[PDB]
């Protein structure tokens, strides 16, 4: 019937997700800490901007 | 990953008993008022029963209420149905079905046909 | 035989949940264990955009990091220049029932959708000089839950309908239809290269999109309910998410699995919106509660709190240079905090 | 009771009529007579020589009752002068016969102090309250600006007290002796004295149109009358300021020119207070209709909630209890349980009793157990132990 | 430049003067949802109100319904094995639909309702619709097969579900204005949306009021309206917003009550119980019977709405035919009563 095309379609779509490629996450998480240093000086909310650079002041 | 497995059900003769079962998995399941709900060959789905978070609060679709009793195990994440005096008329496939968000008194939409929180059910023939 | 269709599909859950497990040798809360805390974030009201009538349902900071636009259920568009407070445009709806806005990246256009079930495109540099609609996209089947444009010709949509679209403005025809979610699709953020988009639905799941082919590439399970927001990672290789189950989580795209939970006993509402700052050290949501927190994303730590809201606090941005946060709110007011 | 304010007076028309008795009155025509003065205490006569002059006590005095009838006497000498004193310093008077042996702020005494203290407990509540709904921006809305005007009404009202109980206590310390008597009429005749009378009249009659703002404004919102929001209210605003402009400044008019003297404050046949107390009667009556048609529209919902009589009478004691200080019903309601006549002082202490404590009661009523105020203060708390 | 900016100024000038205009508008108008529960008779009420003042769709559902059953019969006869028609009779009827084929304009006329019920219950066509899956069939022929002699009624208004089983409707929302006693009301009506409703039902927070139409004479349809009741009166965004309820079709439930045929008590079993209340006040002639199901119907209803939220939002149940003229002005008593009622709280008389 028509719910056997809607699980066969998620049989399929659990195929293409089954077969990827996948890092450690010690890895991933590395390089997400890593962008954080690489931009901590240029995140405004993180260090309050002086008061002269503030536009919303 | 939310998954919702109901247990239990087959074939009874009319005035048998029967009882069903639910293991929850993907949710803190103390958190979350509880349904059992069914669907009879033909129609749509249909309200059967549900239970607060601490399992003090019951209800009952009329067709069942002396005949039905749910209840909730919050240790071992387990719904059960203790279906007894069954009738032809509770032929259904019943599915355990979890109230969208937790900690709420209203649960709306656990009879929509496409409904996220509710398992594959389970076959029962009277 | 949908028997054994769907015990195929327990083993293929079950061979990418051991895939995961194994890339799983170390938590983010272990590798960012000795690094040092933000401290304090104590930001402030620096605007107040008074206005709207009714509730706001949805904003979005134009490129500039100046110009904004916020749409209320008032039936009203409006355009702000967040630095003056003053009102640049105050588009009329033809349906008061909004519940997504948009501002190109051009600033050229804006668009906004709702329980009309569609988008709607306003040109904002109409050579006639006034702002009038320059394009309806009918297609969907449901309300328009949130919407990006790609650029002045291209823009995806998320619906009720379960359903995400990628629209041809000129012709009005959808291009591609992303189909797999079982759910109203609340929320959906654009990469940082617009190849790829994420979209977050109320079954639980967020799922990533490609958006020149049109298929999922990954599916993301974790939150315990309905995922109300969504918002890339500035690096594009991991997303958040905010869910009704009073947490956010974070999502690694190359690791295919959650990295981190926000939350708190004190937290039992929802999160409606989510949103990082510029180098992605902050993860700012929006709560049910009327309060918005700051998050340290890589330590799992609550860094402060914008509360000044008197009603539900329905939306977040932070601006393209990071120099503010806009948040809207059931209240109908505006605030600029920095 | 006699205040020193009708007294100057009444010592300035006895000094009138003695001056025209000198010029009016014939030269004795005899030898050697002492000459008619007023010494400004009592204006003697001519005095045959050698004999006493006798003269009735002033009719100005406060004891002129006491002695109503008594004499002052002086000696004329054989000379034809008056007889001097110890030292021979001035002219010899008695004046042994007419010392005596009250007023309303002695007579009033407890009363005072009961108004001007609830008064002032009630310019505080209110300064606290008017900053609390100017404070927070979630409590601005046409109700609370209509509130914050009533307030600085009852501010006016409050000062206005405060002003002239104490004006009237330095001008009776300063110019306690009777040398003095003239710098005070010299002040009621002032032009100085008409103005802040005015502004006294005009406080009280705008307190008392802006609590008939507040019933027409509520019974608006019951009523489902449509009106601009930015259009009506401004209307609010010039008839809670504005219309008693309309019979207060008339009423100054009419007084300055056909009932000037005593700086306003004596009322003739004429009854031109009319012009102010009658305005304000209908300001009395139209909120008392006012009251009668809310309280009506609570029973009416009570009764659609299906509650029980015993909790309803209690919930309709409260909002009727509630809805007196708002609408200033309090004034008509004891016209009615009161009846004519120290029965004066039962019914006299309480309305003044109760009005100076009506500003206090609309401050802890609609700011201090609002709930929406006190609900601002609980997130104002949150707010500041989160920073 | 100070020019740009004095320009801008200008600009803010001008958009807040037209705001102030809008505000005047968005004040003095109040919203309505109307939500109705499946088969309710919202629709009817809807056309009733414009009309004293979505349904153009019926033609259409004809016409699918027709459709279907041209394609049963033509293609059940032209199946492997014809099926046969149990009657003869009903088969000249078959052919007379046969020849009816491919005519535009068709009159729909009430011989060819007569005739389309005989073939459904015919059971040779009803045997040619288990293989009709084998033929291309349209997906809505049992529904509309079944529900045929609520479209013969010309009174027949296309309900929500029926406009489901079609894809006629492209609308999200519908909207209809209409006016008592000069004060403006804009209500408005659910189009395509999904039956999932947790998410689109937050935008009506702040409307006037929620209009809840309900069957009343369905048994489980009531129970369903009940579930969906109580979600509503309990939702968190919804616990200030009063709820005016519509208890529908009070005719047929007068009709199936005096019957006998179903008894409320099977679905409803404390009805069994129920006495009809001492305050009560019903039609003037209908029997005990009838006032005591429609009471019995609204305190099921009033047993949620009386459990939570006794000062905050209030529900005002009416027992109501989808064809009364008294609905707008019942909305509008219910809306003076609703505002009236907020007043007196901001002011603590309540
Ligand atoms: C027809 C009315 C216009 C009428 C008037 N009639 O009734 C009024 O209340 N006022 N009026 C009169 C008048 O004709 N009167 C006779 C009858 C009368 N009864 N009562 C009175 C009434 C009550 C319920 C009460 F509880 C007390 C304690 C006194 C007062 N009276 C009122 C107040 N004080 C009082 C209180 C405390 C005091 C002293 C002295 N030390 N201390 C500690 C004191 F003097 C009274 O005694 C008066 C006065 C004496 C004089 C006057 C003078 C002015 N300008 C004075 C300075 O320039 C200004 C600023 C332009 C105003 C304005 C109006 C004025």
């Amino acid at each position: 019937t028509a719910s056997i095309a809607q699980a066969r379609k998620l049989v399929e779509q659990l195929k293409m997700e089954a077969n990827i490629d996948r890092i450690k996450v010690s890895k991933a998480a590395a390089d997400l800490m890593a962008y954080c240093e690489a931009h901590a000086k240029e995140d405004p909310l993180l260090t309050p901007v002086p008061a002269s650079e503030n536009p919303f002041r | 990953q939310v998954q919702l497995q109901e247990s239990g059900g087959g074939l009874v003769q009319p005035g048998g008993s029967l009882r069903l079962s639910c293991a929850a998995s993907g949710f803190t399941f103390s958190n979350y008022k509880m349904n059992w709900v069914r669907q009879a060959p033909g129609k749509g789905l249909e309200w059967v029963s549900d239970i607060s978070q601490s399992g003090a609060s019951i209800s009952y679709t009329g067709s069942v209420k002396g005949r039905f009793t749910i209840s909730r195990d919050n240790a071992k994440n387990t719904l059960y149905l203790q279906m007894n005096s069954l009738k032809p008329e509770d032929t259904a496939v019943y599915y355990c079905a979890r109230c969208p968000a937790p900690f709420t008194r209203d649960c709306f939409d656990v009879t929509s046909t496409t409904y996220a929180y509710r398992g594959q059910g389970t076959q029962v023939t009277v | 035989e949908l028997d054994q269709l769907r015990q195929e599909a327990e083993q293929l859950k079950n061979q990418i949940r051991d895939a995961r497990k194994a890339c799983a040798d170390a938590t983010l809360s272990q590798i960012t264990n000795n690094i040092d805390p933000v401290g304090r974030i104590q930001m402030r009201t620096r605007r107040t955009l008074r206005g709207h009538l009714a509730k706001i349902y949805a904003m979005h900071w134009g490129t500039d990091s100046r110009l904004l636009v916020s749409a209320s259920q008032d039936g009203k568009l409006i355009i702000w220049d967040s630095y003056t407070t003053n009102k640049v445009h105050a588009i009329p709806l033809r349906s008061s029932w909004v519940m997504t806005c948009a501002y190109a990246p051009s600033g050229n256009y804006v668009a906004c959708g709702g329980l009309d079930n569609i988008c709607s495109i306003y040109n904002l540099k109409t050579r006639e000089g006034n702002v009038r609609v320059s394009r309806e996209l009918a297609g969907h089947t449901g309300y328009l839950s949130c919407c990006r444009f790609l650029d002045d010709n291209q823009i995806v949509t998320s619906s009720g309908d379960t359903t995400c679209a990628l629209w041809d403005i000129e012709t009005g025809q959808q291009t591609t239809t992303f189909t797999g979610h079982t759910g109203d699709v609340m929320s959906l953020s654009l990469a940082p290269d617009t190849r790829l988009f994420v979209s977050g639905a109320c079954d639980a799941s967020a799922k990533l999109w490609d958006v020149r082919e049109g298929m999922c590439r990954q599916t993301f399970t974790g939150h315990e309910s309905d995922i109300n927001a969504i918002c890339f990672f500035p690096n594009g290789n991991a997303f958040a998410t905010g869910s009704d189950d009073a947490t956010c989580r974070l999502f690694d795209l190359r690791a295919d699995q959650e990295l981190m939970t926000y939350s708190h006993d004190n937290i039992i509402c929802g999160i409606t919106s989510v949103s990082f700052s510029k180098s992605g050290r902050l993860l700012l949501a929006g709560y049910d509660d009327f309060n918005c927190n700051v998050w340290d994303a890589l330590k799992a730590d609550r860094a402060g709190v914008l509360a000044g809201h008197d009603n539900r606090v329905s939306c977040l941005g932070v601006t393209d240079d990071g120099m503010a946060v806009a948040t809207g709110s059931w209240d109908s007011f505006l605030k600029i905090w920095n | 009771t006699v205040s020193l304010w009708e007294t100057v007076q009444k010592w300035r028309e006895y000094r009138r009529q003695c001056q025209r008795s000198l010029t009016e009155d014939p030269p004795p025509a005899t030898d050697l007579f002492c000459n008619r003065t007023f010494d400004e205490y009592a204006c003697w006569p001519d005095g045959e020589p050698g004999s006493f002059v006798n003269v009735s006590c002033p009719w100005y005095l406060p004891w002129a009752s006491s002695v109503p009838q008594g004499h002052v006497y002086r000696f004329c000498t054989a000379e034809g002068l008056w007889l001097q004193k110890d030292n021979s310093s001035l002219p010899w008077r008695d004046l042994s016969e007419c010392e005596e042996s009250s007023s309303p702020e002695e007579q009033l005494l407890f009363l005072y102090i009961i108004y001007t203290v609830g008064y002032a407990l009630s310019f505080s509540a209110l300064v606290i309250a008017s900053a609390i709904l100017l404070g927070f921006r979630h409590l601005h809305c046409t109700r609370n600006y209509i509130h914050l005007n009533l307030f600085a009404s009852f501010i006016l009202r409050a000062l206005s007290v405060f002003i002239k109980d104490a004006a009237l206590k330095w001008m009776y310390s300063t110019a306690a002796q009777q040398h003095q008597w003239d710098g005070l009429l010299s002040y009621q005749d002032s032009l100085s004295c008409r103005l802040v009378f005015l502004l006294m009249q005009y406080c009280v009659a705008a307190n008392y149109y802006w609590l008939l703002v507040e019933g027409v404004y509520l019974y608006t919102l019951l009523a489902f009358s449509v009106f601009s929001e930015q259009w009506i209210f401004r209307l609010y605003v010039s008839i809670g300021w504005g219309v008693p402009l309309l019979f207060v400044v008339p009423w100054g008019i009419v007084k300055y020119l056909y009932e000037d003297e005593g700086c306003w404050t004596r009322n003739s046949n004429m009854n031109y207070w009319l012009i102010i107390r009658l305005p304000i009667l209908f300001a009395i009556g139209v909120n008392f209709l006012i009251f009668v048609r809310v309280i009506c529209i609570v029973v009416s919902k009570l009764k659609a909630n299906l509650m029980c009589k015993t909790d309803i009478k209690c919930r309709l004691a409260k909002s009727t209890l509630t809805l007196i200080p708002l609408l200033g019903t309090h004034e008509v309601i004891f016209a009615f349980v009161m009846d004519e006549h120290t029965l004066r002082f039962i019914k006299l202490f309480t309305e003044l009793s109760f009005t100076s404590f009506q500003g206090l009661m609309v401050a802890i009523l609609y700011c201090f157990v609002n709930n929406e105020v006190q609900l601002e203060f609980r997130k104002s708390w949150e707010r500041w132990r989160l920073e | 430049q100070r020019n740009e900016e004095k320009a801008q100024r200008e600009a803010n000038k001008k958009i807040e003067k037209q705001l102030q205009k809008d505000k005047q508008v968005y004040r003095a108008t109040h919203r309505l949802l109307l939500l109705g529960a499946g088969e309710s008779g919202k629709n009817t009420i809807v056309k009733q109100m414009r009309i004293l003042h979505k349904a153009t769709k019926v033609q259409d559902i004809k016409n699918n319904l027709k459709e279907a059953i041209e394609t049963i019969v033509a293609a059940m006869s032209n199946l492997v094995p014809p099926v046969e028609l149990a009657n003869p009779e009903n088969q000249f009827r078959v052919d007379y639909i046969l020849s009816v084929m491919n005519v535009p304009d068709f009159d729909f006329p009430p011989e060819f309702y007569e005739h389309a019920k005989a073939l459904w219950e015919d059971e040779g066509v009803r045997a040619c619709y288990e293989r009709s899956n084998e033929y291309q069939l349209i997906d809505c022929a049992q529904y509309f097969l079944d529900k045929i002699d609520v479209i013969k009624q010309a009174d027949y208004v296309p309900s929500d579900q029926d406009l489901l089983r079609c894809r006629v409707l492209t609308s999200g929302i519908f909207e209809t204005k209409f006016q008592v006693d000069k004060v403006n009301f804009h209500m408005f009506d659910v189009g395509a949306q999904r039956d999932e409703r947790r998410k689109w039902i937050q935008c009506f927070n702040d409307v006037t009021a929620i209009i809840f139409v309900v069957a009343s004479s369905s048994y489980n349809r009531l129970q369903a309206a009940l579930k969906l009741f109580d979600s509503i009166w309990n939702n968190k965004w919804l616990r200030d917003t009063s709820v005016i309820l519509f208890l529908n079709k009070q005719d047929l439930l007068a009709e199936k009550v005096l019957a006998g045929k179903s008894k409320i008590e099977d679905y409803f079993p404390e009805f069994a119980r129920y006495t009809t209340p001492e305050d009560a006040t019903p039609e003037p002639g209908e029997d005990p019977r009838v006032t005591r199901a429609k009471y019995f119907i609204r305190d099921e209803f009033l047993r949620i709405s009386t459990a939570s939220g006794d000062g905050r939002h209030y529900c005002y149940p009416h027992f109501t035919c989808a064809v009364d003229t008294e609905n707008i002005r019942r909305v509008f008593n219910d809306c003076r009563d609703i505002i009236q009622r907020m007043h007196l709280r901001q002011y603590e008389l309540l």
